[PDB]
C-alpha cells in the first residue's frame, strides 16, 4: 500500500553536490514527518533528519548540518535530499524513511529502496557480460550450474536477474569485487535441471544505470 | 548523544530454539509511560524493516515468534523458535531525543547440518578471449559451514595472488553459503597452458575434491 | 449504525497515547479523524469528534496533533462515534 521510491545510483566528482529524491504515495504525503538515513561501511546506520511536509520545518542530525539540505515538493509528492560539497567520505547507500509525530513515536515504518551514491573523480563504465556456460559433463542425473559474468563496471550497483525475473530458485548473485584496476565485477549463477538444458532458454538482465547499460545474455551450452 | 550498544556482535542459533539480542542505552530512552527503542532487520539489500516499536509492540504483519521487552537504559529482542528466514542483522534505534541513533548491529546465523559444496569449473568464453584476458570460474554451492578453501593450478603450477573469491549471504531458506572464485589470466597465458583446476578443501568433504578442464576440448 | 460517545482520557506529557489517519485533504479526499493504533476507552478506527472544545471537522492530521499538544496534562474529555 505505502511505497517510497527513490531516485536512481549516482556517480559524482568530489566538490560537486546532488540531490536525491523519494516519491511517496499510498498515504498522506503532507501527514507525517520524512526521514533520511544513510548507511556506509564505517559508521553504517547514521539518521540525518527529518523534515515535516506540512510545513517544511525540519531537524538535523548536528553532524549533518552542514552536508544535508532537506525540502519537499506538494504538488509531486516528493521529499528531496541535497548533499553538498561531496567528498568520499559521502559515499554510501542513503534511505528516506516515514515516521509518525504522534506522541513523539518517531519509529521508521516504511522505507525507500535506498540510493547508492558514489563520490568519485574516475569516470563510468558499463559493464562486459560473458557467459559461464553450462559444462557438457553435466551429469544427466542431474543438475547442472550457468551463469553470467558481469566484468569491469564502476561504480556500483549493478543489478541481475535471470529470465525477467521469471527464474528466481537457485539464483546466486555474489557481492561484487573490486579489481586492482578500480573496476568492480560479479558474478551470477543458477542451478538447473541438466535435462532443461535442451529445452529451456536462460537469459540473464543486466542493468547498470549508472551508464545506462542494459543487456540481456542467453546462455547456452557450448558450442 | 544517546549511544546504542548491541550485544552480541554475532550469534549463532538453531532452529526452534531462542535468539536473544540485546541493546544498552547510555541514559535513559524512556519518559512520559513510553520507552522510545524500536528493533528493526536487515537482509542484503534491502532496507530495514521495522519489528518492534516502543520496546515491546509488535509491528504488524511482523510474526509473533519476535518480542522485546526493558525499559530505561536495557533492553531486548528476542526471536523464539527461530527459522531460516531469520538470518539478516538486527537493529536497535532510540528516538528519545535529538539526534536519533542506531546500535551497531547483531548479525544472527542459523545454525544447519554440515552441507557439502557442489562444485563447478567454468572455461573463459570465447568472447571474453577476443579482449586479451580470461577469466576461469569455480563455483562452490550451498555448502554449511562457511569456511572453505580454493585451490588455484595451472598446469599444476600453483596460482597465488591472482584470484578473488566472493561469498553469499547465507541463504534464507536452506542456510547455506555459497562461493565463487575467479582467477584472472591474459590470454597469451590462457593459451600456453592446458590444464586448469581448483580444488576444493570443506568440512562436509571427506577429502580435497577437484573439478578441472583441458583448454580446447570438450 | 454508529454510536456517538463521551469518554475520558489521560493527557500526559508525550500525547494521548494514539495516532489519528484521516481528515482533511487526506489520502481519499476529505475524510473523517480516525484512530488507526493505540501506542498502548478508545479503540482503533473510532472517529474522533471533538477534542476537549475543539470540533474535529474539517481538520488535517496535522492540525489535529497541534490540538493535542496544547491539551493541558490531565484528565480530557473527548466525543468519539463508533460503529455497531
Amino acid at each position: 500500500e505505502v511505497q517510497l521510491q527513490q531516485s536512481g545510483p549516482e556517480l559524482v566528482k568530489p566538490g560537486a553536490s546532488m540531490k536525491i529524491s523519494c516519491k511517496a504515495s499510498g498515504y498522506s504525503f503532507t501527514g507525517y514527518t520524512m526521514n533520511w538515513v544513510k548507511q556506509s561501511h564505517g559508521k553504517n546506520l547514521e539518521w540525518i533528519g527529518l523534515i515535516n511536509p506540512y510545513n517544511s520545518g525540519t531537524n538535523y542530525n548536528q553532524k549533518f548540518k552542514d552536508k544535508a539540505t532537506l525540502i519537499v515538493d506538494k504538488s509531486s509528492n516528493t521529499a528531496y535530499m541535497e548533499l553538498l560539497s561531496l567528498t568520499s567520505e559521502d559515499s554510501a547507500v542513503y534511505y528516506c524513511a516515514r515516521s509518525d509525530y504522534y506522541d513523539s513515536t518517531h519509529y521508521f515504518d516504511y522505507w525507500g529502496q535506498g540510493t547508492t551514491l558514489t563520490v568519485s573523480s574516475a569516470s563510468t563504465k558499463g559493464p562486459s557480460v560473458f557467459p559461464l556456460a553450462p559444462s557438457s559433463k553435466s551429469t544427466s542425473g542431474g543438475t547442472a550450474a550457468l551463469g553470467c559474468l558481469v566484468k569491469d563496471y564502476f561504480p556500483e550497483p549493478v543489478t541481475v536477474s535471470w529470465n525477467s525475473g521469471a527464474l528466481t530458485s537457485g539464483v546466486h548473485t555474489f557481492p561484487a569485487v573490486l579489481q586492482s584496476s578500480g573496476l568492480y565485477s560479479l558474478s551470477s549463477v543458477v542451478t538447473v535441471p541438466s535435462s532443461s538444458l535442451g529445452t529451456q532458454t536462460y537469459i540473464c538482465n543486466v542493468n547498470h544505470k549508472p551508464s545506462n547499460t542494459k543487456v540481456d545474455k542467453k546462455v547456452e551450452p557450448k558450442s | 548523544d544517546i549511544v546504542l550498544t548491541q550485544s552480541p556482535a554475532s550469534l549463532a542459533v538453531s532452529l526452534g530454539q531462542r535468539a536473544t539480542i540485546s541493546c544498552r542505552a547510555s541514559k535513559s530512552v524512556s519518559t512520559s509511560g513510553y520507552s522510545y527503542m524500536h528493533w528493526y532487520q536487515q537482509k542484503p539489500g534491502q532496507p530495514p524493516k521495522l519489528l518492534i516499536y516502543l520496546a515491546s509492540n509488535l509491528e504488524s504483519g511482523v510474526p509473533a515468534r519476535f518480542s522485546g521487552s526493558g525499559s530505561g537504559t536495557d533492553f531486548t529482542l528476542n526471536i523464539h523458535p527461530v527459522e531460516e528466514e531469520d538470518a539478516a542483522t538486527y537493529y536497535c534505534q532510540h528516538s528519545r531525543e535529538l539526534p536519533y541513533t542506531f546500535g551497531g548491529g547483531t548479525k544472527l546465523e542459523i545454525k544447519r547440518t554440515v552441507a557439502a559444496p557442489s562444485v563447478f569449473i567454468f572455461p573463459p568464453s570465447d568472447e571474453q578471449l577476443k579482449s586479451g584476458t580470461a577469466s576461469v570460474v569455480c563455483l562452490l554451492n550451498n555448502f554449511y559451514p562457511r569456511e572453505a578453501k580454493v585451490q588455484w593450478k595451472v598446469d599444476n603450477a600453483l596460482q597465488s595472488g591472482n584470484s578473488q573469491e566472493s561469498v553469499t549471504e547465507q541463504d534464507s531458506k536452506d542456510s547455506t553459503y555459497s562461493l565463487s572464485s575467479t582467477l584472472t589470466l591474459s590470454k597469451a597465458d590462457y593459451e600456453k597452458h592446458k590444464v586448469y583446476a581448483c580444488e576444493v578443501t570443506h568440512q562436509g568433504l571427506s577429502s580435497p575434491v577437484t573439478k578441472s578442464f583441458n583448454r580446447g576440448e570438450c | 449504525e454508529a454510536t456517538v460517545c463521551t469518554v475520558t482520557l489521560e493527557k500526559m506529557s508525550a500525547g494521548l497515547g494514539f495516532s489519528l489517519e484521516g481528515g482533511k485533504g487526506s489520502l481519499h479526499g476529505d475524510k473523517p479523524l480516525t484512530i488507526n493504533r493505540i501506542f498502548k476507552t478508545v479503540q482503533p478506527g473510532d472517529e474522533i469528534l471533538q477534542l476537549g472544545g475543539t470540533a474535529m471537522q474539517g481538520l488535517t492530521r496535522f492540525e489535529a496533533w497541534n490540538i493535542i499538544k496544547a491539551l493541558p496534562d490531565g484528565p480530557v474529555t473527548i466525543v468519539i462515534r463508533r460503529k455497531s
